[PDB]
DNA sequence: CCCCTTGGCGGTTAAAA
DNA sequence: TTTAACCGCCAAGGGG
């Protein structure tokens, strides 16, 4: 056997920049310098063991989601579709393998005679007119349109002013989000963050650093708090935005029967309302303290007293008698 | 705040009448 | 063209579209009460009470062509990316027995009243007339009226976690990947 | 105690590397094996080599497709693998390398033997260090693991006994051997890690388990840089009440090098001694254990943390003199047997984890 | 009683916007819609810091399953996944309905991780290219046994060799002598065995680089605080923390005389600190020739009038007030602060001697081939002469500006193990502890609060107007906005406390 | 040998976007 | 709009 000679491309690389070869680089070399027995008895005294029970066994974007990821692009026109973001859901492992189109140019190629389209459709109404009718130009031209993920439409959204549109498209609400001194100063009073549960701001000292403790400062009504008072591991940084116990479930399951909170819509839709009774009206969570589905009752403050009282009085009644 | 002393007085004595 | 939703549909399109893009739930599906099923219904109590008999058949008509439009724009515009996947599950389902999709008798309730938000959209590119369109629109609004009447039973609030009957179902870690990374 | 100490170690578990700047080397356990051979342990140790395991018992957790799909995969067809590669989280975070299937296969196998000789009553405590991929779950690679070899052992060990508690006190919290007995009550699973933005996310306090394993499930959040002085005193307390009351027949235990002093992904300022007393506290219940062994990126740390801990197991104290392995250069400028803390701030006060402890025992008063 | 509740609760939140959360929580109590354990459960995190209030809502209201926040659930589709030996007890034992996946718990934002300094990354590189070079000589070695067995057996574990064949015959024509080897054995075997070679002789090169490089980091990495300390100690030995510190324990302390408390248990550390504070006196350029005396004589006065300690000896080598403005104050302080810094440093010296004395070596390799012999050959390595006072040698000839930062601070950290980092400032904290005595001298107010000080301290006998008087001329001293702080001192057992008196003098 | 010379670093702020 | 010039403040060392 006469292979050929050696591997000429021996050393090419490694991790320390050089091809491992070489050895000390020497600018390295002054970069980074000032100026009982052995394992071979391991062969033998390792017997095998096998005696376990079971032994014995174009565009950088989807066209249809606008985000990046596996594209199938084509040829007559410029775009570009996800594997999955295409009607019928194609399967990347049985490629087509021959000339794809997207349905619009399927539609300008195999229709689109600039002036003969209008036959076309006429004939579809023609055998759609005596049938249903109202839908024929929708049912139509849907044949020429590319498929699209579902969106709101642009109005459905603003009803609400406490929604919004993420990168891609998700969903946002109102809760997306060695030594410090300084954070237990509020830097606009002078004064200090008086945690509501210990009544304390605990800042140690400097000499003592093993005396101060972390704090808080709620994100929605701005109240500080201890980490150690309310049982917490650490600061929320990246994810939701931190609300402390002092704020109402809006989420409630009582035993099962589900109950939520309305969600905010702009003031000029909103049908503020007061009831008359003032002592027993069955209202929802859905109350202010001083399409016509979402009224918010004005609930007139000493009536939520009263409101408490006899219900305990009944929560009595019921376990007396 | 007396509408509410008088009721809950009359309410109480209805309960001490009721558990006599 | 101006279309009046009601409060509380448009509330129920707003969390079906927080919980399937945000908390990554999907539908259950086939769905107990589906598209053909609710309009079935509707055809049926709403034409009993009304005796003028072309404001009788074009209901039927109405009604007819919105089942073929939602069974022809189902794999079009109404589903997100994260349901797409299911939906190719469904559709190779399907295919092994040399049936054909019918998403009338799968999806239902959800879909159909998101099904009727781009409609002013879907119109507006077009070539019909006016006083067609406001027939279209005037027939939407009695049926989103009588969805609306009975909303305490299409739109039940249960948690997946505590209810297997639940709308909606969570997903898993590949099932998500699959969708969202591929 | 005086136990017969088996002891497990494939001499090919080190010839499997990960991508270049990959914080994960198997070669650890290797650097490990010189440090347990030239100490003379080899006198005190019945040293095995477990057959690695087949499709047929990986499957017993994992699916038949995940398992299909390891075996099969290689860094040659990786372009011809797109579903399984983002399906399985097969990608990035945990590389495909030469020899994927054979590491796993050598770590369920030794997992798996440990739990039979425990099973059968050769040995009284098994060592394997290169399993306790405690991560993997049942369809996933997740953090650099791919077979949930923990698993395969509590499963082996529940062939025998009628129950097994499974303390792990890796930095990083055991999600993947949590979820597995979430719900029975059979296995009870301990986790002491970090709790913060860190890799696991999960772990909260409020996790006792769900279903037939409701309160059968106990989980310990600690911050930044825990010593042993506080380490032993949250460690200790827990682990007695849980020995004391749930009263498991063996024990499993993940010894992790994460939470060692100075560690490349860890947070922890835990002395080798520190992580030793957890050891000896484990052993002082009389039990059969099988320590196996998870994280840790520092080889000069956690071999020297793993060699301390299997003289200890053994009843000695070893010498703090480096006996002449092949490594010796990766030892240090002193080339002591020694782990040396930082003078990092520790942020774990005693009311955090005064709570922490009434919460758990609190949870724990229900479990005779 | 029982009809006043809300009044009370009124005044005890003290706060309009949570008390609209209050009264909305409990209107949704009392619609039927909240339960009774949730009721109780946000009146304990409202009114529960009370032990009064909240067992009275408690016994008039009559008190007397639970998922976690970290698992979904998947619908019973997803358990069927064939597993071919998932056995009996598996099925019964295992769980496919709860997963967590951390993205899901991490709520798709991501992770932090922690901070590592550039020594750190030094080392994990220097790691990264051992590992490499291991990795590839021990497949090499192993590769080659396996070959020495089959050539000596034909003279007359599945993936290893291939791969390190590829690597050795990186040109691509490795696959094709794999095969040909499966039907050649001795050529690659010598080549192996050349290659080896090779790279051993290049891993002793590359030890020797790597040996060098960590012999000077790696006690640098295991210092944190030590990195950042000398930079964040200008930033927080200044006036207005201690002020901020001060009024903090204050306004704690409000909400339910001694507000700090020092305790001085030794006696050489304040000839310590007069050595050091003259040595650097004597040094420093910045003064008047016989303003160094000034300095020297007030710190001796300062010190054998406050504490009585000696009079002489401090040149060989009834409970007291004080009065006091910020200037005083902040003196004070910096005094404390040293005297800390070396007791603790103190405190744990007979142990640290102990230790570094029985200092033992390896004879194996270590004394044999390679060893550190920079921190020697300058004598900062604490043989012998206890670590104490060679600390306070060191600290002198720093202050002095014979020794750079660098070689003390590496000093210090091999000799306390980095126990001892909070003495980089020894100079920069004794030239604020000079600077504030200057100033407390060039200030007449100053002089004549510290003159009112001296006339009360050695008078030892008063009257019954000692406290009032004494306030009185302080404060016609001082001014109408500065705090005051009155700082006691008992012979009987050597304890300092302080109070804040900001403005409680009027 | 001794001084530029380098090397970094922190609060202000004005300048490019 | 913010972020890098920019002047003070410090300390190591290369070389003319
Ligand atoms: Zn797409
Ligand atoms: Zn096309
Ligand atoms: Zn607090
Ligand atoms: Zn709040
Ligand atoms: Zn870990």
């Amino acid at each position: 056997l006469n292979e050929p000679s050696t591997i000429s491309e021996d050393s090419k690389v490694s991790v320390t920049g050089l091809p491992l070869n070489k050895g000390p680089s020497e600018k390295i070399k002054r970069e980074s310098l000032w100026n009982d027995l052995k394992t071979f008895l391991t062969e033998n005294m390792t017997e095998e063991s096998n005696i376990r029970s079971t032994i014995g066994w174009n565009e950088d974007f989807c066209s249809a989601c606008n985000q990046s990821g596996s594209f199938l692009c084509c040829d007559t026109c410029p775009k570009s579709f996800h594997f999955l973001c295409l009607d019928p859901p194609i399967d990347p492992n049985n490629l087509p393998k021959g000339d794809w189109h997207c349905n619009e140019c399927k539609f300008k190629i195999f229709i689109n005679n600039s002036m003969a389209t209008l036959k076309k459709i006429e004939s579809n109404f023609i055998k759609q007119n005596n049938n249903v009718k109202i839908f024929a130009k929708l049912l139509f031209n849907i044949d020429s349109h590319n498929p699209k993920q579902f969106q709101l439409p642009n109005y459905i959204k603003e009803t609400f002013p406490a929604v919004k549109t993420g990168s891609r498209g998700q969903y946002s609400d109102e809760n997306d989000k060695s030594y410090n001194p300084d954070t237990h100063i509020d830097s606009n009073s002078g004064k200090f963050l008086i945690c509501y549960k210990c009544n304390q701001t605990r800042l140690g000292s400097w000499s003592h650093p093993e005396n101060s403790r972390l704090i808080m400062t709620c994100d929605y009504c701005q109240t500080p708090w201890h980490l150690d008072c309310v049982p917490r591991a650490s600061f929320k940084n990246l994810g939701s935005k931190w609300k402390c116990p002092l704020h109402s479930p809006t989420k409630v399951y009582k035993k099962y029967k589900v109950w939520k909170k309305q969600r905010l819509i702009n003031k000029k839709n909103q049908l503020y309302y007061e009831p008359l009774q003032k002592i027993g009206y069955q209202n929802n969570g859905n109350i202010q303290i001083i399409n016509q589905d979402f009224k918010i009752t004005q609930i007139d403050e000493n009536s939520i007293k009263y409101d408490f009282f006899d219900k305990i009085y009944k929560s009595k009644m019921v376990q007396k008698r | 705040n007396s509408i509410k002393y008088d009721f809950f007085d009359k309410i109480y004595k209805s309960k001490m009448v009721q558990k006599r | 063209i101006s279309l009046q939703i009601p409060i509380k549909l448009k509330s129920v399109l707003v969390d079906d579209w927080e919980y399937v893009t945000k908390d990554k739930k999907i539908c259950r599906l086939p769905a107990d009460v589906t598209v053909e099923m609710v309009l079935n219904k509707y055809e049926h109590e709403v034409s009993q009470e009304l005796e003028s008999p072309g404001s009788q058949s074009q209901l039927s008509e109405y009604c007819a062509g919105l089942k073929l439009y939602f069974d022809k724009c189902l794999g079009n515009m109404l589903l997100y990316r994260l349901e797409r996947l299911q939906y190719d599950e469904l559709l190779k389902k399907s295919s092994k027995d040399q049936k054909p999709l019918v998403p009338i008798r799968i999806y239902g309730a959800i879909h159909l009243l998101r099904l009727i938000s781009v409609l002013p959209e879907l119109i507006s590119s077009t070539t019909m007339d006016l006083q067609s369109c406001q027939l279209l629109i005037k027939q939407t609004e009695d049926f989103l009226v009588w969805l609306l009447m009975h909303v305490d039973e299409y739109f039940n609030d249960k948690d997946p976690n505590r209810s297997d009957d639940a709308l909606y179902v969570n997903t898993s870690s590949q099932y998500e990947g699959v969708a969202l990374g591929m | 105690d005086k136990r017969r100490v088996a002891y497990f170690y494939d001499a090919d578990v080190g010839n499997y590397a990960y991508g270049a700047g990959h914080p994960m080397k198997p070669h650890r356990i290797r650097m490990a094996h010189s440090l347990i051979m030239n100490y003379g342990l080899y006198k005190k140790m019945e040293i095995y080599r477990a057959k690695p395991a087949t499709k047929q018992e990986m499957c017993q957790f994992h699916t038949d497709e995940y398992i299909d799909f390891l075996s099969r995969v290689t860094p040659d067809n990786l372009e011809m693998f797109k579903r399984e590669s983002v399906k399985f989280n097969v990608g990035d975070d945990c590389p495909v390398f030469d020899g994927l299937y054979e590491y796993c296969s050598i770590s369920g196998g030794g997992s798996m033997e440990g739990a039979a000789r425990l099973n059968r009553g050769k040995c009284d405590v098994a060592v394997n260090y290169a399993g306790g991929l405690h991560h993997a779950k049942k369809s996933e690679a997740s953090g650099f693991c791919y077979l949930n070899d923990i698993v395969l052992g509590i499963i082996e060990l529940l062939r025998y006994h009628p129950r097994v508690l499974y303390i792990d006190i890796d930095v990083h919290h055991g999600d993947g051997v949590e979820e597995a007995f979430y719900t029975t009550d059979r296995v009870m699973t301990c986790s002491f890690h970090k709790y913060g933005e860190f890799f696991p996310g999960t772990g909260e306090l409020r996790d006792i388990g769900v279903g037939a394993g409701k309160n059968y499930a106990v989980n310990v959040p600690l911050r930044d840089g825990i010593d042993d002085a506080t380490y032993r005193s949250v460690f200790e307390p827990v682990i007695k009440k849980i020995m004391e009351w749930y009263q498991p027949s063996a024990v499993v235990l993940q010894c992790g090098g994460d939470s060692l002093s100075g560690d490349r992904l860890g947070c922890f300022n835990l002395s080798m001694e520190g992580h030793a007393n957890c050891v000896n506290y484990v052993k002082s219940f009389g039990i059969p254990m099988m320590v196996v062994g998870g994280g840790g990126y520092t080889m000069r740390n956690v071999a020297r943390t793993w060699c301390f801990e299997t003289g200890l197991l053994n009843n000695v104290v070893l010498d703090k003199d480096l006996p002449y392995n092949e490594y010796y250069e990766y030892y240090g400028p002193d080339y002591k047997l020694s782990v040396r803390p930082s003078n990092m701030f520790n942020v774990n006060t005693p009311e955090y984890l005064d709570k922490v402890m009434t919460n758990i025992f609190a949870n724990l008063e229900n479990t005779k | 009683e029982e009809v006043t509740f809300f009044e009370k609760a009124k005044r005890y939140i003290g706060n309009k916007h949570l008390y609209t959360e209050f009264l909305k929580i409990l209107n949704l109590y009392s619609q039927d819609i909240l339960d009774l354990d949730d009721l109780v459960e946000k009146v304990d995190f409202y009114l529960g810091s009370n032990k009064e209030l909240f067992t009275w809502f408690k016994n008039f209201v009559g008190y007397q399953e639970a998922f976690g926040p970290s698992y979904k659930r998947l619908p019973k589709s997803d358990t069927f996944m064939p597993c071919s030996g998932r056995d009996d007890m598996c099925w019964e034992v295992l769980n496919d309905e709860w997963v967590g996946h951390p993205v899901w718990a991490s709520e798709d934002s991501g992770f932090i991780a922690h901070r590592k300094n550039q020594y750190e990354e030094t080392l994990f590189k220097i790691e990264e290219e051992r590992h490499e070079y291991d990795f590839y000589i021990e497949s090499n070695l192993r590769t080659i046994q396996c070959l020495e067995t089959i050539v000596n057996k034909i003279e007359n574990s599945m993936t290893i060799y291939k791969k390190v064949i590829r690597k050795v015959y990186d040109k691509e024509r490795g696959f094709e002598i794999i095969d040909a080897l499966h039907e050649t054995a001795p050529v690659v075997l010598k080549r192996l065995k050349q290659k080896d070679e090779e790279w051993r002789r290049a891993q002793r090169e590359w030890n020797k680089v790597w040996r060098e490089l960590e012999q000077k980091v790696f006690f640098k990495s295991l210092d944190h605080l030590g990195l950042t300390f000398k930079q964040a100690d200008k930033k927080l030995l200044t006036t207005k923390q201690l002020i901020s510190e001060i009024s903090s324990i204050k306004v704690d302390q409000t909400n339910k005389k001694s507000q700090l408390d020092f305790d001085f248990p030794d006696k050489n550390i304040f000839y310590d600190i007069l050595c050091l504070a003259d040595t650097f006196i004597t040094h420093t350029t910045a003064y008047s020739n016989p303003d160094k005396e000034r300095l020297k004589d007030l710190l001796k006065y300062f010190i054998s009038l406050f504490f009585s300690i000696s009079f002489e000896k401090i040149e060989e080598s009834s409970i007291f007030n004080l009065f006091a403005n910020t200037n005083i104050y902040i003196f004070f302080r910096h005094w404390t602060t040293i005297y800390e810094r070396l007791l603790e440093i103190k405190q744990m010296n007979e142990r640290v001697t102990k230790e570094i004395n029985t200092r033992s070596t390896v004879t194996f390799a270590k004394d044999l081939d390679l060893l550190s012999s920079q921190l020697s050959e300058m004598g900062l390595d604490f043989v012998g002469e206890d670590a104490y006072k060679q600390v306070l040698r060191l600290s002198r000839r720093l202050i002095n500006g014979d020794l750079e930062h660098q070689w003390f601070e590496e000093s210090l950290r091999q000799a306390y193990n980095n126990k001892a980092f909070k003495l980089y400032t020894i100079d920069k904290v004794t030239q604020s502890l000079v600077k504030h005595a200057h100033t407390l001298m060039t200030d007449a107010k100053t002089a004549e609060i510290m003159a009112l000080f001296v006339k009360d301290r050695n008078a030892s006998t008063t009257s019954a107007k000692d406290q009032i008087i004494y306030r009185l001329q302080v404060r016609s001293h001082m001014s109408n906005t500065e705090n005051m702080f009155r700082i006691e001192f008992d012979k009987r057992t050597l304890h300092v406390s302080i109070q804040y008196i900001a403005l409680d003098d009027l």
